[PDB]
């Protein structure tokens, strides 16, 4: 493991679910290499922990809007692969 | 009305502070990409201009929706200004006649219960003046301000308060006179 | 029989909109 | 050793807070359920 | 002693109907969750049980029983009822009710002959 | 031949009451989106406009209007109304209305004296 | 006036529920 | 855009409104280059004609595991630029 620092580019969360987003994206990044499987592990773990309905988008080149709930948004970067996470539905 | 009015006064205080807030975001913007340009290695405990622009755009989105919530609540709180202004007018006229006819004025009664009656009407006019103040703040912060719309009831409760200052003063001078009367009886 | 109007009998329960914010994301270009 | 025993001291203050909260909560469940079952079995529309 | 309960048995006693409403609701729904296939049975059973024990009071009235049952999904519940009766004889009962999963309003009426 | 006109002058036609419900709903609601502070005066004005237009008929009835107005959030809705009347003269009217944001149900009743 | 039981007038607006489909998509990592 | 050939990978939304998605992403890549501006125009168009709440991701390198409404889902490529349109909330 080379040190994959988590820079948080946007934060509408709580800090516990911020560090759990950092840990779950680190776990999904070490288990998978295709980005939809990374978004699959993050979205499945956070529908398990913090209820339906989250949406997760993982990649290196995308420009997007969200529409999320209150305290239900992070968009952050692990290395150079971005992790987009918001709850809607 | 009035708790949301104190919130809307808090909103307008942040609206007067938002030029200082926006220039603060611009100062942290310039300093943060200068430290990117001068290669400062930021901690993770640093909350960035990334995070401050997230909170700042969140702050602007919440005040645009709560500004929209204000602009739909102008009808409901406008008619609540109408019922609270006329309720202060009604309870004003009731406590003016209750005050003006059931005060003790004279020099043939013991002044402790007399000044007790003056302080019950003083506290009752204090609560009625606080209802007038809550309606006056409601016409201040929700922008139905036409010289505050200071009512006839505000003038009537304040001239009854000035009349009660006159009657509390002459009952104090009479309370000195009745302590002299309790000595000379 | 003096028929007349009755009072309105209202029970209110509030909704929520579960509070929605639009935020905008962009991956950078890199140096 | 400070952090290990202080986690255990947090667990002991945490557990006795849970035991006092569960005893007050069981007592409140008992008297509120007894009171609302007394409201259920007594109708106000009795004759006397 | 007899004419006073005779006046109880003739005017619209407003909230012994509310006892009939809570017995109808607690017989029908219970503490069950929202499943939408039983909601028609629950509304029909509250309305039929309320029309069951308002007819056993022996009071000469025309009864109207309405019932709104609502899923707790963040949608919030408002009803209203103003009517047109003779005011000394008739009246209106309206009971709100909820649990963790469901809302309920039952509005019940009695109209004299 | 006067008994048929006297029976038609006190009958409960469901369609006239439903048109009064349509005109009261489109007078008070219109097609404006769900504002929950306005739902109170929408229910107030639909019940008061329906009670106003029903009492302009001059028929010997006692009228009950209940109204339900509800936002489209994916939540579930049942309203039920069985009543207890004389079936030869009395009747009811229950109307489902909706727009883009909202469901409006008005149950209107007319019971002869 | 012959009092009798009336017809049980039902309005059901169901919860118009989506069984919501979750699908994975991927840009096909293009060089 | 030019010889990009809008090819649908996955479609659960109707053909007139899939055609609206194709022409809306075509005109949005015409009037902008930055993908989030494309996304915000696609947000305001779909939120004004097929209501709140759409979510759309514009880019060329991403993955996702996202949850849509039925009759509300397209993932199509405008060449290199992939457009993932879904409604949730």
């Amino acid at each position: 493991m080379c040190d994959r620092k988590a820079v948080i580019k946007n934060a509408d969360m709580s800090e516990e679910m911020q560090q759990d987003s950092v840990e779950c994206a680190t776990q999904a990044l070490e288990k998978y290499n295709i980005e939809k499987d990374i978004a699959a592990h993050i979205k499945k773990e956070f529908d398990k922990k913090y209820n339906p309905t989250w949406h997760c988008i993982v990649g290196r080149n995308f420009g997007s809007y969200v529409t999320h709930e209150t305290k239900h948004f992070i968009y952050f970067y692990l290395g150079q692969v971005a992790i987009l996470l918001f709850k809607s539905g | 009305t009035s708790d949301a009015v104190t919130f809307i006064t808090y909103v307008q205080s942040l609206k007067r502070k938002i030029k200082q807030f926006e220039k603060q975001v611009e100062l942290y913007r310039n300093g943060q990409r200068l430290l990117e340009k001068q290669r400062f290695q930021f901690p993770p405990s640093w909350l960035y201009i990334d995070n401050i622009e997230g909170e700042w755009g969140a702050f602007n989105d919440i005040m645009r929706r709560k500004d929209s919530a204000i602009q739909q609540q102008v009808a409901n709180l406008q008619m609540k200004i109408v019922q609270e202004d006329r309720a202060v007018e009604s309870r004003t006229t009731d406590l003016l006649t209750d005050w003006e006819k059931t005060k003790p004025v004279t020099g043939n009664l013991r002044p402790e219960e007399a000044l007790q009656a003056l302080t019950i009407y003083e506290g009752k006019f204090g609560r009625l003046k606080d209802d007038r103040e809550k309606c006056a703040k409601a016409k201040e912060a929700l922008e139905l301000t036409d010289t505050g719309l200071l009512s006839g009831s505000e003038e009537r409760v304040q001239v009854a308060l000035e009349e009660l200052q006159d009657l509390k003063g002459v009952w104090s001078e009479l309370s000195k006179v009745w302590e002299q009367i309790d000595q000379m009886k | 029989i003096k028929l007349g109007m009755a009072k309105i009998t209202q029970v209110d329960f509030p909704p929520r909109e579960i509070v929605t914010y639009t935020k905008e994301t962009q991956t950078p270009v890199m140096a | 050793k400070v952090n290990l025993k202080y986690d255990s001291w947090h667990k002991e203050v945490l557990s006795k807070f849970g035991q006092m909260l569960g005893s007050n909560m069981t007592e409140f469940h008992s008297q509120i359920s007894k009171s609302r079952q007394e409201l259920e079995q007594h109708s106000v529309d009795t004759a006397s | 002693m007899e004419d006073y309960q005779a006046a109880e048995e003739t005017a619209f006693v407003v909230d012994e109907v509310s006892n009939i409403v809570k017995e109808a609701i607690e017989s029908a729904i219970g503490g069950n969750a929202y499943q939408h296939s039983k909601v028609n049975q629950w509304t029909t059973n509250v309305v039929e049980q309320t029309l069951s024990q308002l007819t056993k009071l022996g009071k000469p009235f025309k009864y109207i029983v309405t019932c709104v049952i609502m899923q707790k999904n963040g949608a919030g519940l408002h009803t209203a009822s103003s009517c047109f009766w003779d005011s000394s004889t008739d009246g209106s009962c309206t009971v709100r009710w909820e649990n963790k999963t469901m809302y309920c309003i039952v509005s019940a009426f009695g109209l004299s002959i």
